[PDB]
DNA sequence: CAGTCATCACCAA
């Protein structure tokens, strides 16, 4: 017995992109028609302040070049100075069916993939791993630099089942943090709501909204765009800031791995806060991975230990394992 | 051969999937052999109950796009394939290379029958446009309506029976209805004419055709001229390698009634010039015309020039 | 007999190459095998399986992954007909590939290489003096070698076809059907790839391109595909199909044929303040090649005018002919057509490029360019395209003045009462 | 008597190209106008989530490449930010004359096979394969991805004879499920004219449309074309979505391929759903073929058995056989 | 004791 070939999982937790726009407070409960926070291209005199190579330092070039000045074109986005606050507004499908991959050559391994998953949720449900994610939903973790000394922020999150509004939550994001997960009975409610989203009991779509009172014309920070195969001459854009038709925004991949920042499990430094989850567990802005291969903490020891050879691991690993399957990728061999 | 009396136009032919290869050296837009197989099977169908008959097309080609890619570090192109389904041990099939394309096109046939005397022409128009909606253009399927279900209908008129005056307003009345697009030609002069070029270096004639589709450029004595039209290799026809075979010889034919060869393609020129460069339409008709004996099968348009 | 180190090199080299192949568990009997028929039944092994190809000329491996047929082996006749040539009048320089068994496509090298530094390719069957006397075999094995080496030429199967086989029908002048069915050039295919090679790429084909890009060239000839496609046979591995190796590796280039107007933009003349009555004149982004042929053509003189006085002739009708498939792609191919912004400029475009009436139709609608004159656009066309044939104190004071404004008087003649007749 | 060397059948239920557009629910009955979902490009950072390859063991590089990016180019297509609903167009030709082949050898295979066709049909029409051809049009399988997590679907087809409509249905199509084949008097009606159509007699011409509600600005999933080895470059574009003229499509294949699953009689275990009909009857994303010729109820089994031999099969087997008809192929020696 | 069905090495810039 092998595991396949080709192994394909569909994305869960699959989110819009996020659009952008700014009023003040005590209106943030009538700003559906707020106007959105624009994307503005301008020019910078500046300053050369890389560090300088010796491998053909010149002085005749290089020394003449600090004092000489640096232009650059970047992208930048404000509030306007009337405004004080950021608006983001995205929406969320919750899918269920976790555990099935769309794509196999194997029909035995999918069997025994299957009782597998069958083997966690039935004595265990997503409970663990849906409370997390409504953690990350309750504080403002999506907000990646625009809550950083935000001085409130509040998300609100509604339950749609038509044109119509279902349920709808309200939080304090600053109070909520982000290396706790200790939580009250309000977000229970939304991890219920969550983990009956993951089980296939219902249908799941939620409109989440978040403020950040911010400041009068201060920086709002959109998403950057990756400019990749370029060759051109001296940098004609260095920052390309993302935005769709007329509104600055956040890549739904970005606010995606926001969402996936759960695990609290991994060896070294596991008091140390959570991380998204990967399969090598690698945060690639820190520059380490933390759940190497060679500490048998990984995806690809702990699957096929734990399908193949019957070697269930630790319940706090089944949790990884099943993120892992809720967030999706290519695991064949 | 035959000048027919009446033209009849089948106004919009939006068709999908059609074959893009044509032959083992060429790309792109498919052979008129397919447009000729095409007229005559509307001729063993429908021309029998009308008592007429249908010989040339007037192939013009509105639109156009290939489903084809542009790789990274390249200037050409490779095709976008279909996915077959799996082998009975479960295993993942080969891999046959099948191009493909939509297209947009306009017809123009061409009647020498009694039935347009024993009927109105209208019939004629909407018992073959209602039976060509059923077949396979190209390759590919015919596909019925939509927003565009308003040219829907077709029209046909003679050109002996009436004024000559008025007629100019009548072909160009026509060309108001196929007028975006480039009507495709033969126009294998040219590559005798281009010997005379490379008549300095030898009489060979393989490479002469390979010369003509492409920007050739030397120094001052940079290089680039005008080419003479929109000049294109097309395929047209066939030429014998083997015998003709008695119809029980050859092992796995279609067919135990016909004789079979085995054959070959042969390369012309054609090009893709707007109809307004030619007067009279019932030039641009292509023909099937082919001597069985000694085995070269050929199509090409006559009345050009 | 100096020519036998080719046998030598054919049987101790593989032999050789076989180094790399070290299994040490169970080459206990597969290395010693090895090593004594890897000499001496050699040829055996190249006489039993030389018998399972045949040289070709009309492949049909290449048309289907496994329709197994009958391949042609002979060149196609001449055409009888004049203006149309292919794979029967191609040189003598063609080269039979050798389609056959996929794991038997070895020793067809240690037949062919006697086609590489002697002359005495047609040595091993026939004329086998130059087969005698550094073969160093019996009669019985230079017999068996001349009777093996036969069987590549001539006939390998019986003469037949396959179900996944085109087939196509002809209609005959007066008679029935005969059927077709299309085979592989494999040797024009190859000669076309060879002749292409070069001149995409090699030694001249790009030492002109850097003469271009040292920007001092004199005049050479250098060669340019642009846009071609490209076809894999086989797949991952090619080598079951014929040859496709050499330097194919699978990859017949295949040649644009293209429509000339697949390719296009969209049409915007809506209600702008200059998308109304600066849209007077057709900007569109395929006449640069006009005017800048029309502009570079025009310095020449008439020492060698047996040739310069055919092309502006149809220059005329080749740019107004693209006027009028703008105004009848732009106007009716968009499904709009607005008030001009800035209405006492921008209206003349929406009447002469202009589509009919809408839901803003007021009775002063059918009732304007259905009884004006439609004659006015003559003008101003004529003052728009001459200006891209501009006048000049040495070309009105000499005699081409009147014989290049004639042709634009000819041009502005007609396309008046051509588009004078869609409303009146 | 042989069987003939050279069969081809031309296929019958011959679909278009599918073509997304976006709007909103209860906007629905005014759709002719709902403008095209665009294939949008974009740039993505990532991480090495794959089986990295132990052949070459390196413990320099191999170890930090997990921790360094991973930058990649792919397509998507969204919903607008204000649409919620999406619309999927195709028309589908129904052909008839679904017993007579393309190309036979011997026209007395053709006389052996062509009765026994018509032996098929007198007694039983097409009617009992029309139902679950109807079925397949009335709940909405040929939005594949796109119906997973869908909250309302709604199906209309119209019977187009001439310039506009002769007959409209209107269906729900969550309310049909994807397995049971449960006839009622609103797609019986459809049934007779599918039958009608596949008989050679009337004349059929269906304009199919299917209304989606996913969510805001939500992800659709437009067809993603097979292109074999391209970019040898690595700044390649990994994901290549398909595209008619400015709008996503999906192939006309796919539609079929949802059309035909209609074989529920497969030896191996049927009580997993239906699949496609095929010969060796196969399916990719299981990676196993059922209906295997070692238990003999394949299609070249049964169609020489019940040909040559006049060993008919049971009827569930012979709709298979016909259902091969309609679906068309290409037969040799 | 003879057809037939799954596997097996054979090649290959």
């Amino acid at each position: 017995l092998s595991t396949a070939s080709v192994l394909a999982f569909e994305r869960k937790l699959d989110p819009s992109d996020a659009l952008m726009s700014a009023g003040a407070w005590a209106q943030r409960d009538a700003s559906q028609e707020w106007p959105a926070v624009t994307v503005r291209e301008k020019s910078v005199r500046g300053t050369i302040s890389n560090r300088l190579k010796t491998k053909d330092r010149d002085p005749a070039k290089l020394d003449a070049s600090i004092q000489s000045p640096n232009l650059q074109t970047v992208d930048v986005a404000n509030l306007p100075s009337d405004a004080d606050t950021l608006k983001v507004r995205f929406t969320l499908r919750v899918l269920g069916g976790a555990g099935t991959p769309s794509a196999c050559n194997d029909a035995a391994y999918r069997d025994k993939l299957l009782q597998t998953v069958a083997t966690y949720v039935n004595d265990q449900g997503f409970a663990e791993l849906a409370r997390r994610y409504a953690h990350n939903l309750a504080n403002a973790r999506f907000l990646w630099r625009n809550r950083v000394g935000a001085e409130a922020v509040e998300v609100r999150i509604n339950h749609i089942r038509q044109g119509e509004v279902a349920r709808a939550w309200r939080f304090d994001a600053l109070a909520i943090g982000l290396r706790d997960f200790k939580a009250d009975a309000e977000l229970d409610a939304l991890a219920e709501l969550i983990a009956s989203g993951l089980s296939g009991s219902g249908h799941v779509l939620l409109e989440v909204v978040a403020f950040a009172r911010i400041g009068d014309g201060q920086e709002v920070f959109p998403s950057q765009e990756l400019i990749l195969d370029k060759g051109d001459k001296k940098g004609q854009k260095s920052k390309t800031l993302y935005s769709v038709r007329d509104a600055a925004a956040i890549h739904s991949q970005k606010i995606g791995n926001a969402l996936r920042t759960i695990d609290t499990w991994y060896p070294d430094e596991d008091g140390l806060g959570p991380i998204a989850v990967e399969p090598y567990g690698s945060v690639t802005s820190q520059g380490k991975a933390y759940r190497q291969p060679k500490q048998k903490l990984d995806f690809y020891t702990l699957l096929d230990n734990w399908v193949l050879r019957d070697e269930a691991p630790a319940v706090e690993q089944q949790h990884y394992v099943i993120a892992n399957l809720i967030r999706g990728g290519v695991f064949g061999e | 051969v035959t000048d027919p009396e009446a033209l009849l136009l089948l106004p919009r032919l939006s068709i999908q999937n059609a074959n893009a290869i044509s032959s083992p050296l060429t790309w792109g837009f498919p052979s008129p052999g397919a447009f000729t197989g095409f007229v005559h099977a509307l001729q063993r169908r429908v021309g029998i109950s009308l008592d007429i008959e249908l010989d040339g097309v007037g192939i013009v080609c509105h639109r156009f796009e290939a489903q084809i890619s542009q790789p990274a570090g390249k200037r050409t192109k490779v095709f976008n394939l279909t996915r077959n389904p799996l082998n009975r041990d479960g295993s993942t099939a080969a891999i046959v290379e099948e191009g493909r394309a939509h297209l947009e096109v306009s017809l123009l046939l061409g009647v020498h029958g009694d039935g347009l005397d024993d009927h109105p022409a209208q019939e004629i128009a909407r018992q073959v446009q209602e039976q060509a909606g059923a077949m396979r253009l190209a390759g590919g399927s015919i596909l019925p309506w939509c927003n565009e279900r308003f040219p829907a209908p077709n029209a046909e008129l003679l050109m002996l029976g009436g004024s000559d005056e008025q007629r100019r307003k009548n072909q160009r009345r026509l060309t108001r209805r196929l007028l975006p697009g480039f009507a495709l030609v033969s126009r294998e002069a040219l590559l005798q004419q281009h010997l005379e070029t490379l008549r300095t270096t030898l009489p060979e004639a393989t490479t002469l055709d390979a010369l003509l589709d492409l920007c050739r450029i030397n120094f001052e004595p940079w290089q680039v001229r005008d080419k003479p039209g929109w000049l294109v290799p097309i395929p047209a026809g066939y030429n014998a390698l083997s015998p003709l075979y008695l119809p029980g010889e050859v092992r796995n034919a279609r067919d135990r009634e016909t004789p079979l060869r085995f054959v070959e393609n042969l390369f012309g020129l054609g090009e893709w010039l707007s109809p307004h460069r030619v007067a009279a339409l019932s030039d641009l008709l292509w023909y099937h015309h082919a001597e069985p004996d000694k085995g070269l099968y050929r199509w090409s348009t006559p009345r050009f020039v | 007999q100096e020519l036998r180190q080719f046998i030598e090199s054919f049987i101790q080299e593989r032999l050789q190459g076989k180094l790399d192949k070290l299994q040490p568990d169970e080459d206990d009997k597969r290395q010693t095998l090895l090593a004594t028929h890897r000499r001496e039944a050699w040829l055996a092994d190249a006489a039993r399986r030389v018998g399972q190809l045949q040289l070709v000329t009309h492949t049909l491996k290449p048309i289907h992954p496994d329709a197994r047929g009958s391949n042609l082996h002979s060149l196609p006749q001449a055409p009888g007909q004049p203006g149309l040539a292919g794979s029967h009048e191609l040189g003598d320089r063609l080269v039979s590939d050798v389609v056959g068994n996929a794991a038997a496509l070895d020793v067809f090298k240690f037949l062919s290489l006697q086609y590489q530094g002697k002359n005495l390719l047609n040595w091993l069957t026939e004329d086998s003096a130059e087969a005698l006397q550094a073969l160093s075999d019996n009669a019985e094995q230079a017999r068996e070698w001349r009777q093996a080496f036969i069987g590549i030429t001539t006939v390998k199967g019986a003469p037949a076809s396959h179900s996944l086989a085109k087939q196509l029908y002809f209609p005959l002048p007066g008679s029935g059907y005969h059927l077709l069915a299309p085979l592989f050039p494999t040797s024009l295919v190859h000669h076309v790839h060879a002749l292409l090679r070069e001149a995409r790429f090699g030694d001249a084909a790009k030492a002109a391109r850097e003469a271009r890009s040292r920007q001092e060239s004199w005049p050479h000839g250098f060669s340019e595909y642009p846009n071609l496609a490209i076809q894999k046979f086989g797949g991952t591995k090619p080598q079951n199909i014929s040859q496709l190796n050499n330097e194919r590796r699978g990859e017949n280039w295949l040649l644009p044929s293209l429509p000339p107007n697949w390719q296009r933009q969209n049409v915007n003349a809506p209600m702008r303040h200059s998308s109304v009555f600066e849209h007077d004149f057709g900007r569109t982004p395929e006449v640069s090649r006009l005017t800048r042929t029309l502009q570079r053509f025009l310095a020449k003189t008439v020492h060698n005018n047996l040739a310069i006085r055919q092309r502006r002739a149809q220059l005329v009708a080749q740019i107004c002919d693209e006027a009028l498939q703008y105004a009848a792609r732009l106007r009716e191919l968009e499904p709009g057509w607005s008030a001009t912004p800035g209405c006492q400029l921008h209206d003349a475009e929406q009447l002469w490029l202009d589509p009919l009436r809408a839901q803003t139709d007021e009775t002063f609608l059918q009732r304007r360019l259905r009884g004006d004159w439609p004659a006015e656009v003559g003008n101003r066309f004529a003052n728009w395209l001459n200006r891209a044939v501009s006048s000049d104190s040495q070309i009105l004071g000499s005699p081409e003045a009147a014989q290049w404004s004639q042709e634009l008087s000819k041009e502005l003649t007609m396309f008046k009462e051509i588009l004078e007749d869609e409303r009146d």
